[PDB]
């Protein structure tokens, strides 16, 4: 599918509310395969199980190993900008 | 593949 770029919000107290797996040790890109109810991710709308995050905040999670991944991502705070696909 | 909730 397209490219899309996605904006999430979310407090301090919070995750972002998704499960992620794959990445770039695996020769697959992060994918999200859950959304959990109620959290940011689910509030913002755009996002989805099966989306490859391609990168988040400007920072390229393509070429990312897991846990690299799951660093980068749960440093972002507040108003975090995704870049994703769904294929 | 390992999965991670964050």
């Amino acid at each position: 599918g397209p490219i899309r770029k996605v904006l999430l919000l979310k407090e301090d107290h919070e995750g972002l509310g998704i499960s992620i797996t794959g990445g770039k040790e695996h020769g697959v890109p992060i994918l999200i395969s859950e959304i959990h109810p109620g959290q940011p991710a689910d509030r913002c709308g755009g996002l989805h199980v099966g989306d490859a995050i391609l990168a988040v905040n400007g920072v390229n999670l393509r070429d990312t190993k897991h846990k690299e991944a799951v660093t980068i991502l749960s440093q972002q705070r507040g108003e975090i900008e995704f870049e994703v696909v769904y294929v | 593949w390992p999965t991670s909730k964050i």
